[PDB]
């Protein structure tokens, strides 16, 4: 179980403010004035069947980052030491209730008065605000989404996911529930688990918690290439027909060909992508979201201070003195890792590998060009309108395009088995 | 809806919570008392007496006797008896002493007068404020729960008397 | 109507299937092709060999909107948007809303345009809420493709569907425009290219195909599928929820094997149930005739489920236990058997007292006034004694929060002339009727503290007050429901918790035998002892024999010791029955906390809010003023409740587990809750859609983006907003096939400041608020996406943007008026223009002096130059302006720019080789302008030729300020080229997935450009009923 | 050049909110409704009422308090304009004391 | 706005200008003419009210009240109710608003 409820806000990208403005905020709240957007997010990415795109939200990672920016900017009003909610405005917006249900447009007298000036990289505690401390169910319901936001905002790279292997997790009820998900895609399972988590918070060792941990382990082990049709994990695995494409689909399948031998004991790690490609990959974002929704009911091992930037260190329940390190990979090289592991196992030929690599190279070319063009447009806009100063996507640098530690994380995930 | 009480020092049979029923105490001639208010009042009087009678070489069964409110604060208003009794409980635990003798066998009229004083007009001057989160001790308070007890008490270096 | 809506509501139709094409735009041939010409031999064209072509073969082709023109559906939403070609008049689309005062059939009010477009866009969304169905494929037996798999459409005449749906399958023997385009495409992207074959010998779960479609409706149906997928649940979770709901008296099974994919959308969020509950509560307020049948239904079900039955003789026999002599005139037992008066048909009044426990937040159960003494109570009479006894037993069962004071005053009214106690004033005195004491303010101060009652003057009342204060029943709570599927609708209490005024204790034994340790018997014991005290009185006795004092105390001991199973049943079996029944109720429980004697906490008001006031945008500030109170009291019979309390009987041999297992089994086969959940989701969607659509035409407190502010709209008022909201409601109800009420509670008010919240307040001034969170809505987001796309693609919808210039232009050139040269246009910043506004005044000319009109600067100018007009100035002075200016526009050198913003248009084509003049059309348009309406703007456009033609004069009179020709497809689609007139080739950007070989197959280009060839996902999910997969053990 | 009115006037504006207590007439209606809520709230001026009726009176008063009538708006803005337009043309010109 | 074209001349005659004292004298005469006879003043008020009814865009719909309440009585057995009492006293069924 978890005893501390700390979270971290977004940091400025060299700008003078939070990188969100009025236009983007009105775009987010066009169909619902709740800052807790995690359900509406799920309706926009459309189960991951295609490349979602908007004029103001070019990608899925763009919307995820903009939700983070809005929460980080707006939650600083009720968390001031005086703990007042309806007295001032943040970018024409005010809070509806002491219980933070939604946002409305400020009344004229507050519009006349100036706005709150937020700060970068703040760390807050949920127990400080009295209305959160009073109601535990409300605190957990919002802390799920705050945990997801912290997981995005902890470092400069993409979202962080958690992988665990343990034999004693399995039980009768877990088997009974897992059989129902045969033939479903990863996105559908993620949707249903997120809705179930929203309705009722999970026990420490409930059926749903162990279920979602097993699902994450299956997805990541299939993603690396350790587990396939001919080498299963108690007959269960994930299958992709079109590896390397812009919008991959993974399907949960059952097979009786083989069962891989599993060493006893409990093992786990934290993994994350570093290349900007994660902005267009929905499975990784959903994996991080599932970890966030899990984090409310359970307590995860601490992350080492040496794998995180300076400002994000020594957070009470998140980072620690000698915790686990972060395993970072970038997408294009992992496809080569997948193909190599399959070819060594003997289930794949050289020509098939050639075709997969060619398709993945085309995909990476397209993605890199689009992201660079959008970055250029944002720079131009920031120069033209100094009173707006916004960002549509999380910033990145060129050095993030190269590979790094990919082989190490691949080896570690294969060594989890 | 009624509050939930707890002992952190040495609970009788282990960790436990007390939930009050919606009965009342009418024995006091001019005032009506809920069960939770009655428990807080009796315990705080006990701790005040134990503070005043304390001797350095004389051990006591428990170092803290006052109750703590753990749940149900939002149902209690700032003009009420429960909230003020919580403030007084925190004061007594910190080491404060009442400026009036407490008899070794209480009577109804004495309790009536005491409650009337508590509910008398005025404001709270001491810098100690209740929190359901934890029990806060001053920097220089002569208490010694913190060394011997691990759960529920937190000492603040900036909250000083 | 309201109570029928309360009992059961129409189930909306969510899941519907489409087996056609996912497209809503259509290419049509405005002008015929010139195939039998005299430069090219007819053998060139592929039309003479009868090759079916993917596109129309014509000199001009254009794109129009036609929702579901290629679809094949199993349910009809019946909200189609059908558009005629631009060579026809389309004004009827724009004159459907608020054009009820327009006289002409050919005109529409411009200030209503923004209202008509928005509703139109809503319709466009509502017709496209469908799921794409997987039909079947075949492999190509011809070399036209590389063995591709081609899809089959149900219905007649598929041989044209095959040519339409796969443009790239056509051969290329020619150098026409179509052949060049289709030769420029790639050849491996036709047909199916994904397949989720999970089980051998069954339907594949879904497929991904390349086919003709547009990106906009694909996006809409993707969002719809995503919503329905988040709503999904599986049989195992249903089994667990049903097992939890029955507390273990029902077992159902689920299968355990790999099975086909199903779609059972039933899980919703808690906020949706909150909002539905609030809407229903404001729907029911202050009406007893609405809620009484609900309690009647629940009482009947309680009798159906429960083992207890009422046997009146259990009292009668005990009453015959003692004999009284035939030498007396008054008898106690006769009084009991007369005043109790059972007939066993009043059992309902007992059950209705239990159902009321579930609804004390909106309904209050009070004892009818006639149960009290007719002229007041006197302790000397026996009837009045036993009436007090009946009331003192009956009162605790009610939910009326002022029952204790009513009992105390019922006794105090008996002692007038015997004992006295102080009161607060002269109006509410000791002789006041006890029913009058109905509010916390009427509680006397002697009742609070016992020092105000003399122990020497009124010892009986002292004892009665002590008994009431320390021996009244204690409230309790129980657990119920299964929130993992059904969620909960508890507003003020926590979910999963049901509150009771009576303490509950579970049973340890399934074969019970009589026990008196229950709280109800303990109360009756106090009551009988207190009766004995004042009967034994020597002050009461003088008119009575001593044997009568003895016989009174004897009969008080007969009823003290009656074999009553009612009290033990309520303490142990009844709470379980309530917890089992509650989750199946169509109106879920709604409660406020029970308080025993704590007067500082009795609830005094329950209020819902639906709108806000002035300059207040935050609900927490306006809820305290804008709310409306809710609640009614209900009247019960005291004698029925007392008889049921005294005379309860179990069946001779009862084993509780078997009884409840047999009783509860049938009722769990009913699935009305699964319909109620879908009803809740539709209600929330409709509310959010209403808010988003209303925000466009008027100012509101929510933050929403505004794309259509370039369309003229009127100064809306409260009436206009209500009139728009009624149309929104009608469309929403028609699409989802609902015949009962929707959004109508909101519409009895001003819809421009809507909000939903509830509160209740205590006697001491403390108030508690509930403000549900808006869950978001997919219909509103899809409508806003439609608005974003419309912002760029307005031309396909029949709307032109900008202004027009009226002026004579004559030449032989062949440019199009929808894209004129820049030198014919002028604007406000042009040097030499005159700009007019409100105060134009014409002064006539004399003796050959030219007439003049007044500028804004104050200068007066003659009728020749470049003028700028707003439309309203011509509208409000139509006849005068025509008669003054038409001659000078026709022959003179006057050119006028009319600012219109958005307008419809009509196209007229002509043969360029002959003389053409457009004056008649423009004169008709000018003369048909009225103060409140205008007709479609007429344009004259030349036809394109593929070979040499000679030139001829032409006169034009209307041109557009900017490019408005986006609805044009290719011209001369069958000839190698176009020689004269406007020239256009097939738009490459629409087919980017085929023309650009390095693009990913799933790319889209919204909102800028709508693609016309896409990748579509088609499903084959099963939608069975819940009874089919979940089976109970008989 | 002056015409006297017993009510205040404001510039005409068709979009004025219905629930606005800056208008004198709507405010007057609200004050009267709240006073009656005070009158009936405690049931001390109504002995002889056998069963409680406070919730029903409060509900009816709230319904009458928030009603969506345009008449106060019309009397504040358009009626003075109509009177001023008609006045110069009357056969019997106005005769007013203050 | 009103306009009136004309050609220049000096033999035109349009005699209509007078003073304020003459109008005041005529008004005083008209005031004395009434002489407490109500039959003199009844037509003036009646016709002005009908003209106002014609010109004004405001229109009176009593149904707005009946929908706000939304109560129906089953029979005379619903003896006492505030909403029905107020609706019965207000009488929406009558449409004379003179």
């Amino acid at each position: 179980a978890r005893a501390a409820f700390l979270f971290k806000t977004v940091g400025f990208g060299g700008l003078q403010n939070v990188p969100i403005n009025d236009e983007l905020s009105s775009h987010l709240l066009r169909a619902g004035n709740s800052p807790w957007q995690l359900t509406q997010f799920l309706d926009w990415i459309s189960l991951g069947r295609g490349l979602a795109t908007s004029a103001l939200v070019p990608t899925a990672g763009s919307r995820y980052y903009q939700m983070s920016c809005l929460l980080s900017g707006t939650l600083q009003i009720p968390f001031r030491p005086n703990h007042r909610w309806g007295d001032i405005r943040f970018l024409r917006l005010v809070w509806s209730a002491p219980t933070l249900d939604g946002l409305v447009v400020a009344p004229p007298q507050v519009l006349a008065q100036p706005a709150l000036q937020a700060q970068a990289d703040r760390v807050y505690d949920c127990d400080d605000y009295p209305f959160l401390a009073r109601d535990p169910r409300f605190k957990h319901r919002v802390y799920q989404q705050l945990s997801a936001v912290t997981l995005l905002n902890l470092t400069g790279f993409g979202p962080i996911s958690y992988v665990r292997v343990d034999e004693d997790m399995w039980s009768g009820d877990v088997n009974q529930l897992l059989m129902n998900y045969f033939g479903h895609t990863f996105a559908e399972i993620a949707y249903t688990l997120c809705q179930a988590s929203a309705n009722r918070p999970w026990e420490y060792d409930g059926t749903y918690a162990r279920m979602t941990q097993i699902v994450l382990s299956l997805f990541w082990l299939s993603y690396v290439g350790v587990i396939h049709q001919q080498n299963t994990y108690r007959t269960f695995y994930f299958q992709c027909n079109r590896r390397g494409d812009a919008a991959e689909v993974w399907i949960l399948s059952c097979s009786l060909n083989h069962s891989a031998q599993i060493r006893p004991g409990n093992r786990s790690l934290f993994v994350m992508p570093t290349s900007p490609d994660w902005n267009m990959d929905v499975n990784l974002i959903l994996s991080s979201t599932l970890t966030g929704c899990l984090c409310s009911g359970s307590q995860l091992p601490l992350i080492d201070n040496n794998s995180v930037p300076a400002v994000s260190r020594n957070i009470h329940g998140w980072t620690g003195r000698a915790g686990n390190q972060l395993h970072g990979f970038q997408v294009r090289r992992m496809v080569t890792e997948f193909c190599d592991r399959l070819r060594r196992d003997g289930v794949m030929t050289q020509a098939q590998q050639n075709q997969v690599e060619a398709l993945a190279d085309q995909t990476q070319q397209f993605k890199r060009d689009k992201l660079e063009t959008w970055a250029r447009e944002d720079d131009q806009y920031n120069q033209a309108h100094p009173n707006s100063t916004m960002f549509r996507t999380k910033p990145f640098t060129n050095a993030q395009w190269g590979r790094g530690n990919t082989g190490a994380t691949s080896a570690a995930i294969a060594a989890l088995i | 809806s009624a509050g939930v009480l707890v002992h952190y020092d040495k609970p009788t049979n282990g960790h436990h919570y007390l939930l009050g029923t919606l009965t009342q105490m009418v024995s006091a001639p001019p005032y009506i008392i809920n069960a939770t208010d009655a428990m807080l009042l009796e315990s705080c009087l006990e701790q005040f007496s134990a503070n005043v009678r304390a001797r350095p070489a004389q051990p006591v069964t428990r170092l803290d006797q006052c109750y703590h409110l753990r749940w149900g604060a939002q149902y209690v208003g700032e003009d009420s008896l429960t909230y003020r009794l919580g403030v007084l409980s925190l004061l007594a635990t910190n080491g404060y002493q009442l400026a009036r003798p407490i008899p070794r066998q209480l009577t109804n009229r004495w309790l009536s007068s005491f409650v009337s004083q508590i509910m008398s007009d005025g404001v709270n001057e001491t810098p100690l404020w209740p929190q359901e989160r934890y029990v806060q001790i001053a920097y220089d308070s002569p208490s010694v729960v913190d060394g011997a007890t691990q759960y529920g008490y937190v000492r603040k270096n900036q909250l000083r008397l | 109507k309201k109570t029928a809506q309360l009992l059961h509501a129409d189930t909306p139709r969510l899941v519907t299937w489409d087996a056609g094409l996912c497209t809503s735009f259509k290419i049509v041939p405005i002008v015929p092709a010139q195939v039998p010409q005299d430069v090219l031999a007819y053998t060139f064209f592929t039309s003479s060999y009868a090759i079916q072509s993917p596109f129309p073969e014509a000199a001009v082709s254009r794109i129009v909107v036609h929702t579901r023109w290629a679809s094949n559906v199993d349910f009809d939403r019946d909200s189609s948007v059908i558009m005629a070609p631009p060579t026809e008049n389309n004004i009827h689309l724009f004159k459907q809303l608020l054009n009820t005062e327009t006289l002409s059939v050919r005109g529409a009010n411009p200030l209503m345009f923004r209202a008509n477009v928005l509703h139109m866009l809503l319709e466009f969304v509502l017709d496209n809420l469908y799921l794409n169905r997987h039909t079947g494929f075949s492999q190509d037996h011809t070399p036209f493709t590389e063995g591709a798999n081609l899809r089959s459409l149900p219905g007649p005449d598929a041989e044209k569907w095959y040519s339409i749906m796969y443009p790239t399958r056509m051969g290329t023997p020619n150098v026409s425009k179509i052949c060049n385009f289709v030769a420029s495409c790639v050849r491996n992207r036709v047909g199916r290219f994904d397949r989720a074959q999970m089980m051998n010998g069954a339907m594949s779960e879904w497929v991904d195909v390349f086919e003709t479609s547009d990106a906009l409706t694909v996006s809409i149906r993707g969002r719809w599928m995503a919503r329905l997928a988040r709503m999904n649940i599986n049989p195992t979770e249903i089994e667990w929820a049903l097992t939890e709901c029955a507390q273990g008296y029902v077992t159902v099974t689920s299968p355990y094997a790999p099975s086909v994919n199903r779609l059972m959308p039933y899980r919703i969020s808690n906020a949706e149930r909150q909002i539905s509950q609030i809407i229903r509560i404001m729907n029911i307020g202050n009406n007893a005739t609405v809620i009484q049948p609900v309690l009647q239904d629940i009482s009947v079900l309680l009798q159906r489920i429960s083992p207890l039955q009422i046997d009146p003789t259990i009292i009668s026999n005990t009453m015959s236990t003692v004999s009284e002599s035939t030498t007396q005139t008054l008898s106690p037992a006769s009084s009991i058997l007369g005043k109790l008066r059972p007939s066993n048909s009043d059992f309902s009044s007992f059950r209705v007292a239990l159902a009321g426990w579930l609804y004390n937040g909106v309904v209050t159960t009070v004892i009818d006034d006639s149960s009290y003494p007719k002229d007041g109570g006197s302790v000397t009479s026996l009837e009045n004694l036993w009436d007090f006894f009946i009331l003192a037993l009956a009162l605790p069962l009610t939910t009326d929060p002022c029952a204790p004071v009513k009992a105390f005053m019922t006794l105090a009214n008996m002692m007038v002339g015997f004992e006295t106690i102080p009161m607060d004033n002269q109006i509410y005195t000791q002789s006041r009727r006890a029913s009058a004491f109905s509010t916390p303010h009427t509680w006397p101060r002697c009742f609070m503290n016992i020092q105000l009652i003399s122990p020497i003057d009124a010892p009986i009342l002292r004892q009665w007050a002590e008994i009431i204060h320390r021996y009244w029943p204690n409230p309790s709570q129980i657990r119920y429901g299964a929130p993992n599927v059904f969620g909960s609708a508890n507003l003020f209490t926590p979910p999963e918790v049901l509150l009771l005024p009576i303490d509950h204790q579970p049973a340890n034994v399934t074969t019970p035998t009589l026990d008196f340790t229950n709280e109800l018997t303990n109360w009756r014991a106090r009551v009988c002892e207190l009766m004995k005290n004042l009967v034994d009185n020597q002050r009461y006795q003088p008119g009575w024999t001593q044997s009568l004092v003895s016989s009174m105390r004897g009969t008080l001991d007969k009823l003290k010791l009656i074999k009553s199973m009612t009290p033990m049943y309520l303490q142990q079996l009844a709470p379980v029955e309530l917890a089992v029944i509650a989750p199946m109720l169509p109106f879920p429980p709604f409660q406020v906390p029970y308080v025993r004697l704590d007067r500082d906490r009795v609830p005094t008001m329950v209020g819902v809010t639906r709108q806000s006031r002035d300059t207040i945008t935050q609900p927490a500030l306006s809820l305290s003023t804008t709310n409306t109170t809710v609640g009614v009291p209900l009247a019960l019979d005291a004698r029925a409740i007392t008889v049921a309390l005294l005379s309860g009987k179990y069946p001779p041999d009862l084993v509780t587990n078997v009884w409840y297992a047999d009783a509860i089994y049938p009722m769990y086969a009913d699935t009305e809750v699964f319909s109620n959940l879908q009803r809740d989701m539709i209600t929330c969607e409709a509310v959010q859609t209403l808010v988003t659509l209303v925000a466009q035409i008027s100012e509101t407190q929510y933050p929403v983006d505004r794309y259509l502010d370039w369309i003229p709209s009127l100064r809306a008022s409260a009436a206009t907003a209500a009139t728009f909201a009624e149309w929104v409601n009608t469309s929403m109800k028609t699409a989802f096939d609902l015949s009962d009420m929707l959004l109508e509670p909101l519409l009895s008010g001003d819809p421009r400041m809507t909000q939903l919240a509830i509160q209740y307040q205590q006697y001491n001034g403390r108030t508690f608020n509930i403000i549900p969170e808006m869950p978001g809505s997919v219909i509103a987001d899809c409508v806003q996406l439609t608005a974003e796309v419309f912002n760029h693609e307005y031309n396909l919808f029949g709307i032109a943007r900008g202004d027009i210039i009226i002026g004579r232009v004559q030449s032989t050139h062949l440019w199009s008026p929808l894209a004129p040269p820049p030198d014919l246009v002028f604007d406000r910043d042009t040097p030499g223009v005159h700009i007019f506004g409100r105060d134009c005044r014409i002064s006539f000319g004399m003796n050959g002096a030219a007439p003049m009109i007044r500028d804004e600067t104050g200068l007066m100018v003659p009728f020749e130059g470049n003028w700028i007009f707003p439309l309203a100035l011509w509208q409000m002075n139509t006849r005068y302006f025509n008669q003054q200016f038409d001659a000078w526009i026709k022959t003179g050198e006057l050119r006028i720019r009319i600012e219109m913003g958005a307008y419809p248009y009509m196209l007229h084509y002509y043969d360029p080789r002959q003389y053409a003049n457009a004056w008649n059309l423009t004169s008709a348009w000018l003369e048909e302008i009225t103060p409140t309406s205008i007709p479609s703007v007429p344009f004259m456009v030349p036809i394109s030729s593929d070979h040499d033609i000679s030139s001829a004069p032409a006169v034009q009179y209307i041109i557009s300020t900017e490019y408005n020709d986006r609805s044009l497809f290719c011209t001369n689609s069958s000839s190698p080229q176009t020689i004269a007139g406007p020239d256009k080739h097939i738009p490459v950007e629409r087919y980017n997935i085929l023309t650009n070989p390095d693009a990913p197959p799933t790319q889209i280009q919204l909102p800028e450009v709508v693609d016309l060839y896409n990748v579509v996902t088609r499903y084959a999910y099963e939608t069975p009923p819940i009874t089919a997969v979940v089976m109970g053990v008989p």
